[PDB]
């Protein structure tokens, strides 16, 4: 492979820095 | 990307966008999924019709852009392929059949804020998240409107039912491929479009918050059409062989 | 009796007269047949020619050489010494076949046999041919009876001596009653006077029903960049596919439009935006344009077409004089004895086309729907004067022919 499969679906700036997107919310409060 | 809107800094990392070597013109998008592996869709490289038939030096990828043109020195990279690989059962004579492919880097990417691998899913995530009704986010530098943006354009869309997909086209539709896109009753809109292929769909998971490709911008009958939507090839579905050429 | 299932040694051929001066077949194609179109479409290009320097560079022309070549070939069937060496010379059936000559308006019949049943399986084709003259005269009757079968009509007496309205006028009543009224004042008024004698009547109406049915939800208005400059609003078709096109040399763009079937397809000649059609007009021949139709491949074209609509009618006299055929319409210099004194006062051409979007729709047309970029697509935007062609494949035959000029509406 290559090197990151542990770290992947992690955004440096969202994910990792406890921030959430602008239409993020939107897509979770679909699942239900 | 028709009706969608200008991503953020760093909202899609993974995001790759495909050019070609020289007369050198943007011509899809892809996915990261590991420091060496880009994930993109089958017909970006190969398409007999248009008799397009590229292939590891033919081309490059630019990694970690988010406007389209400027270039945004110390945050993108550019780098070279070592390997494509086409799926072998790829049906690009009936139906876009298994349109997967995943070409290997020639060097190594470096992470950062801007370089980051999606997940790829697998069965649990797969079955736990792909269902109609779920919203998935499809992203890209493709064409507006059924001209191209200035910065990665980004949009959400909802997973319709496989009926549903079969009957808004007349193409024979395979357990390959989901569709992606608003009804005509449900108001919103927005669509991936041309150029936007290669790229991916996205899904967060709302237990391990991780984001995971479960399909990839694959074709669709215009843009954006009321009663039509766009198909994406199912990721997951093709795992088996996604894995089988990395494990070599 | 039934011409197309006919033999030429089946029913009488003797015309009175005859004259004879000094690369591949198409499978299922009669050799005959072949040489006499290959014929119409010689003499085609020239006609367009002298056609086209008369009409003005904006006035968009349409027109079927066929159709009249087989109709010249009617007054071939009478036309003897000197008149006859130049419908031969004219028509340049002065090369063709011994038997085929002779038997030229036979032949004609069994090729239109042919195109009338290609272009009809799929779109509407339907034209009006007949000969007049004054029922102050008495016809060959053997003539006027060969008509019957390799003209679809005997030739027809109308009162041309004491008056000469109720006729120019029951010829146009007949063209409109047979071409379903798409057809009128197929003869001017006042151009068929009591002097009028003998005269060539030959409409036609052509609407081809696409391959790849044009959808009107992608029709718009767009400009239209005519000749002197001027801007115009048209109504400009579009689609997206596959076409047999070549980007052949001076730049100019050659594309392939056929119809549902194959065995038809329209040719447009779309001329680099610089050199003016006129150009490629004044420099056209048979084998040119048979390469062109030689270098075309399937390629991926964003089409841009206008939606338009000609009708064209006039009189051939005038413009056939000047490539020869002199004596025909002379009444001093004349020679008709197929047929006292009888010569030719006017040949009257009205043809009609028609174009717009399907009036049929593929399925394994998804190579579209790929939504990776294509940096080989290439436009074919016709907003410009550009020739066209209606042709019949495997022989090539030139059936219409066209200029469109101002399609705007
Ligand atoms: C069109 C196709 O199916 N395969 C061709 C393959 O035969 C050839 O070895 C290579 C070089 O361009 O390109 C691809
Ligand atoms: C009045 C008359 O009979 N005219 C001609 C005749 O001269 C010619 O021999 C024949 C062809 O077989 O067709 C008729
Ligand atoms: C073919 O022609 C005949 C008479 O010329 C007519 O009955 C028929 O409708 C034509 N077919 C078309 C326009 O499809």
């Amino acid at each position: 492979f290559g090197s990151g499969e542990a770290d992947c679906g992690l955004r440096p700036l969202f994910e990792k820095k406890s921030l959430e997107d602008k239409t993020e919310r939107e897509l979770l409060e679909s699942y239900i | 990307i028709v009706e969608g809107s200008d991503a953020e800094i760093g909202m899609s990392p993974w995001q790759v966008m495909l050019f070609r070597k020289s007369p050198q013109e943007l011509l899809c998008g892809a996915s990261l999924i590991s420091d060496r592996w880009v994930l993109t869709a089958a017909h970006c490289l190969l398409y007999p019709p248009w008799d397009k038939n590229f292939t590891e030096n033919d081309l490059l990828v630019r990694i970690g852009k988010h406007s389209r043109t400027r270039y945004e020195r110390n945050i993108e990279k550019i780098s070279m392929l070592e390997k494509i690989y086409i799926h072998p059962r790829y049906n690009w004579r009936e139906n876009l059949d298994r349109d997967i492919a995943l070409m290997k880097l020639k060097k190594p990417v470096a992470f950062s804020d801007y370089i980051h691998p999606v997940c790829l899913p697998d069965r649990e995530t797969a079955a736990s998240l792909l269902q109609a009704g779920y919203k998935g986010r499809v992203t890209g530098w493709g064409n507006l409107k059924e001209g191209q943006p200035s910065v990665l354009q980004v949009v959400n869309l909802p997973i319709v039912e496989r009926p549903v997909c079969k009957d808004s086209t007349r193409i024979r539709i395979t357990d390959n491929m989901f569709c992606a896109g608003y009804k005509p009753d449900e108001g919103k809109r927005g669509d991936a479009c041309e150029g936007d292929s290669g790229g991916p769909f996205v899904m967060k998971s709302p237990f391990n918050n991780r984001w995971y490709q479960m399909g990839i911008v694959s074709w669709g009958e215009g843009c954006d059409r009321d009663g039509k939507y766009g198909f994406y090839t199912h990721v997951f579905r093709l795992k088996k062989w996604i894995q089988k050429v990395i494990d070599q | 009796v039934d011409i197309c299932t006919a033999k030429p040694r089946d029913i009488p051929m003797n015309p009175m007269c005859i004259y004879r001066s000094p690369q591949k077949i198409p499978e299922a194609t009669n050799r005959r047949v072949w040489e006499l179109s290959k014929a119409n479409s010689r003499f085609a290009t020239t006609f367009y020619q002298h056609l086209a320097d008369s009409k003005n560079d904006n006035d968009n022309i349409f027109l079927s050489p066929l159709s009249i070549s087989t109709a010249f070939a009617m007054t071939k069937l009478g036309a003897c010494n000197d008149t006859l060496q130049q419908l031969m010379e004219v028509f340049k059936f002065d090369t063709i076949s011994e038997k085929t000559s002779d038997q030229i308006h036979f032949f004609f019949a069994k090729l239109n046999c042919r195109l009338y049943r290609k272009a009809n399986k799929s779109s509407k084709l339907v034209s009006a041919n007949r000969l007049f003259g004054d029922k102050s005269l008495t016809f060959n009757e053997t003539y006027q009876d060969i008509s019957e079968l390799v003209y679809g009509a005997k030739l027809q007496p109308l009162d041309f001596k004491e008056n000469a309205e109720q006729s120019r006028a029951a010829i146009n009543k007949w063209v409109s009653n047979k071409t379903e009224g798409r057809i009128t004042d197929v003869i001017p008024s006042e151009a068929i006077n009591e002097l009028t004698v003998l005269v060539l009547v030959n409409t036609i109406y052509f609407k081809g029903l696409w391959k790849s049915k044009f959808s009107p939800e992608n029709t718009r208005k767009e400009l239209f960049y005519k000749a002197d400059g001027e801007s115009c609003s048209a109504s400009m078709m579009y689609q997206e596919g596959k076409f047999r096109y070549r980007r052949v040399a001076e730049g100019t763009q050659v594309l392939e439009l056929p119809f549902k079937g194959d065995d038809i397809t329209m040719v447009l000649i779309l001329p680099k935006p610089e050199k003016s059609l006129a150009k490629v007009e004044k420099e056209l021949t048979p084998e040119v344009l048979q390469e062109w139709l030689d270098e075309l491949e399937e390629m991926m074209l964003v089409v841009h077409m206008p939606r338009f609509r000609i009708e064209d009618g006039f009189s051939l006299k005038e413009q056939l004089q000047d490539m020869g055929l002199v004596d025909l319409f002379s009444p001093e210099k004349s020679k008709l004895p197929g047929i006292d004194d009888l010569y030719v006062s006017d040949a009257f051409h009205k043809a009609f086309l028609e174009v717009n979007e399907e009036g049929a729709a593929a399925s394994t047309a998804v190579v579209i729907a790929g939504r990776s970029l294509n940096p080989n697509r290439v436009t074919f935007k016709a907003n410009r004067p550009f020739l066209v062609f209606i042709r019949e494949v495997p022989l090539n035959t030139i059936i219409f022919m066209g200029r469109v000029a101002n399609p705007c509406v």
